[PDB]
């Protein structure tokens, strides 16, 4: 039994659902789950509705969460140019909406707004899975550091004939500013009726 | 007194993490998944989404500093001699293998073999998410591990430099320039330190070769026979995955309420009814992040100590010779 | 030859059936039941 | 509900595992058969393969003063009704 | 409407619904409650 | 007390980053803004 | 920065209302009466208290981490300046 | 010392309301019904 409303046309394959008053937002696509007949409902490990039997035909359709994924912006400093790239984690570039508003596929997501070269730099912003940028706003693969070789042999040593006295700096924090907060002052303005609930948390 | 007549050159291991599984939390999507009400309500709480993201963040640039800190250590990337000769010692077991795809050595495949790492990051064609799992239904509902920045192929670069630089150079590629210097010389430089002759070395660097190999040979086997070897890495592995699983069932838990599900409490009760129901849901599972992230702080500096720890003895007895008894390892380092 | 097991519950009022037929050659294993009928009748 | 892959666990009305359960072998040949308790339920069990018992009795004090279920089984349309019956010995 | 909302009722759905009926006394109302307790809620109708 | 700038949080992604930190001014690095979501385009209700 | 970025963000979180109806005490204790004041005083207390308990909780851990990078900076301090440290790349990258 | 203190006020903290009635819960149980005595257990086992 259920309340006076009409029914809608099935839409399979990013469209809000509608199953005997449970409301939701997935696509939704066929399976091959062996539901008993007593069963109306599905649920995963994380308690979510994952699959549901339509009132109309005795058909099963999973419930899943439409495209999303993380949006990290890489931008230069703001005095020294204004163009930003655009970096879709976790999403790969054939897949990517909420937001109103040169395109390589990293392992980490995909990046929009950066050309990808060839010759390697010293790693500047750091994107992922190896990559990172630089400033226009280009990717390319991290150097590890200079290729060099050693002569190595049987009969041979190097010894040096002369020495660079050099200094270094290490800068190495030891305190930090002390922090006196007042309970009483803070989470009451000055209330004697607030004061007289705060004291009911006990001695925090 | 007693002075010993012969000795026995053993080999022991030591395992150390580095670095840990990235994570990136939504509040929205966690706590308001596809809803509208759910986040006008949460945006009155402050801005306690923007604080967990800054300690994701902070989170994520340390363990990239600890790694970056932990392996690269030199500037220059040394090559391994075409020649694997070094007096009769073989290293072909540590050195990298360039016939596999990817440039380690056998025991760094046995290393990476024996860890199952539960997600790395990579990228999910989304076809993989529907029909015939945990990492997909955590990453539903906020929960998002990214990759690390240094990937496998030059973390394993990285390896073989420090190795050449170590077998070819000694101690003097770490203070300076690469000295070139014949392993022999070098061993017996390391004797010499230890307070040994080198004329033991010069007469018996046949005995000495032989027990070096059947010592690899023997932690090979070892390895390959105890699983146990990499069980603190194992521990931390299994650790996030189960606050990752823990954080993504704290859902289902109602803190009081009717029903753990949004929905059920927009459509059966009026906002007026409702809202005082949503806030118990969002105020539990605004505690369980604050609980999740105050532990991966926790655990970030156990890894951060344990990656400085782990440099300083990379630095003491890979890049030089440390006199420091029991830190190189039981016995004359 | 089939094993027919039955199972009923009688909570708040609600009373409960629970069956499901097995077949058999109480042997190990397990077998979970269906629930069936389920009428209020709301008596002791 | 259904759930596949997953470990769920509930706290509800079950039956113990490794319990003494009574077998009853009932006999006639052609006062000694009373009414079995029903605290907080009971298990029924049967691999009979023809018209042996397929019913139960349900009630309190079965002399027609409360109410008391029916339940018989039969080829086709059982009936269930719970009415206050007078229960023979 | 215990759980429900009075007016949210006529979009949603329902397994089997009875519609019980008793008349009591006035100063009765009280007790057909949950969690409540009486002469009536303890011998003649009580709600869990 | 008076308004002299303002900034377009949906406009550009620098508007964004800029929104989420606060400032006008954004240094060189890499920020993660608001997770983007695919908006649903039609409604579909389904009752016996 | 990270020391001011934090009682900023402690001086800010007093403008949440945590489902209250104003951020504002006086304004809550002036427009509602006690019987149904203190529903919301409660939540305001929690908010503020939940607020304080995770700045301690930074705070306690950024004072573990300071006091790691002293105990570092004091052994690197008695074991480079007040003497000769053999260690490789303890004292600075090369011969200390 | 500081351990025996975090004990002392562990076991200490049972003593605060919470903004209930009385930090007993037998007492909560015995003077108000379920339906309005669950909204102080909510608020004591929060706090606890």
């Amino acid at each position: 039994v259920c309340g006076p409303k009409k029914s809608t046309n099935l839409v399979k394959n990013c469209v809000n659902f509608n199953f005997n008053g449970l409301t939701g937002t997935g696509v939704l696509t066929e399976s091959n789950k062996k539901f008993l007949p007593f069963q109306q409902f599905g649920r995963d490990i994380a308690d979510t509705t994952d699959a549901v039997r339509d009132p109309q035909t005795l058909e099963i359709l999973d419930i899943t969460p439409c495209s999303f994924g993380g949006v990290s912006v890489i931008t230069p400093g703001t005095n020294t140019s204004n163009q930003v790239a655009v970096l879709y984690q976790g999403v790969n570039c054939t897949e990517v909406l909420t937001p109103t508003w040169n395109v390589f596929q990293t392992r980490a997501g995909c990046l929009i707004g950066a050309e990808y070269v060839n010759n390697s730099y010293e790693c500047d912003i750091p994107i992922g899975a190896g990559i990172c940028a630089s400033y226009s706003i280009i990717a390319y693969t991290m150097s590890l550091g200079a290729e060099n070789s050693v002569a190595y042999s049987n009969n041979s040593i190097a010894i040096p004939t002369n020495f660079t006295i050099s200094v270094t700096t290490e800068i190495l924090p030891v305190s930090m500013t002390k922090t006196s907060v007042d309970c009483t002052m803070y989470i009451c303005g000055d209330s004697t009726e607030c004061s007289n609930l705060l004291l009911q948390y006990g001695s925090f | 007194i007693a002075i010993p007549t012969n000795f026995t050159i053993s080999v022991t291991t030591e395992i150390l993490p580095v670095s840990m599984t990235k994570t990136s939390v939504d509040c929205t999507m966690y706590i308001c998944g596809d809803s509208t009400e759910c986040s006008n309500l949460l945006l009155q709480y402050g801005s306690f989404c923007t604080q967990l993201k800054r300690a994701l963040t902070g989170i994520a640039v340390e363990q990239d500093k600890n790694t970056q800190e932990v392996f690269a250590q030199v500037k220059q990337i040394y090559k391994t001699p075409p020649i694997k000769y070094f007096g009769g010692f073989n290293f072909s077991q540590i050195l990298p293998d360039p016939s596999k795809p990817s440039k380690r050595s056998p025991i760094e495949d046995l290393l990476f073999n024996k860890v199952t790492l539960a997600d790395a990051g990579f990228i999910k064609q989304y076809g993989d998410c529907l029909g015939d799992d945990l990492i997909c239904a955590q990453k539903f509902n906020g929960l998002t591990v990214l990759p690390p920045l240094l990937t496998d192929e030059m973390i394993a670069q990285y390896t073989s430099a420090l190795l050449a630089g170590t077998i070819t150079s000694g101690w003097t590629f770490g203070a300076g320039p690469a000295l070139q210097i014949p392993f022999p010389m070098q061993m017996a430089y390391r004797f010499n330190g230890i307070g040994v002759t080198q004329n033991v070395l010069y007469e018996n660097q046949k005995l000495i070769a032989n027990q070096f190999n059947s010592a690899i040979g023997k932690i090979q086997d070892s390895l390959s026979s105890t699983p146990s070897a990499l069980g603190k890495l194992q521990d931390v592995v299994n650790h996030n995955a189960q606050a990752l699983n823990t954080l993504v069932k704290q859902l289902s838990s109602k803190f009081g309420a009717i029903s753990s599900v949004l929905n059920d409490i927009l459509s059966r009760l009026d906002p007026p009814e409702a809202e005082v129901q949503i806030d118990r849901l969002i105020t539990g599972r605004l505690q369980s992040l604050q609980t999740y992230v105050t532990q991966q702080l926790i655990r970030a500096a156990e890894i951060r100590a344990s990656a400085n720890l782990a440099a300083t003895k990379m630095s003491e007895c890979v890049l030089g010779q440390s006199k420091r008894v029991d830190f190189c390892g039981k016995g004359y380092h | 030859k089939n094993l027919r097991e039955f199972v009923f519950k009688n909570i708040d009022g609600y009373f409960k059936i629970y069956s499901k037929h097995t077949p058999i050659n109480l042997p190990q294993g397990f077998s979970a039941l269906e629930p069936l009928v389920d009428l209020p009748i709301g008596i002791n | 509900v259904f759930r596949s892959s997953v470990l769920h666990s509930t706290q509800d009305l079950f039956l113990p595992f490794f319990s003494n359960v009574t077998w009853f072998h009932a006999i006639h040949v052609s006062f000694d058969n009373p009414a079995l308790p029903f605290n907080d339920g009971v298990y029924f069990a049967s691999t009979e393969k023809s018209n042996i018992i397929r019913g139960w009795i349900f009630g309190t004090t079965l002399d027609s003063k409360t109410q008391s279920l029916l339940i018989v089984n039969n080829a086709t349309n059982v009936v269930i009704k719970v009415c206050e019956f007078q229960f023979c010995n | 409407c215990y759980g429900v909302s009075p007016t949210k009722l006529n979009d949603l759905c329902f397994t089997n619904v009875y519609a019980d009926s008793f008349v009591i006394r006035g100063n009765e109302v009280s007790q057909i409650a949950p969690g409540q307790t009486g002469n009536i809620a303890d011998y003649n109708y009580k709600l869990p | 007390g008076t308004i002299t700038d303002a900034v377009d949080c949906a406009l550009d992604p620098l508007s964004e980053t800029k929104c989420t930190l606060k400032s006008f001014t954004v240094e060189k690095g890499i920020y993660q803004t608001s997770n983007f979501r695919v908006q649903p385009t039609e409604s579909i209700v389904r009752f016996p």
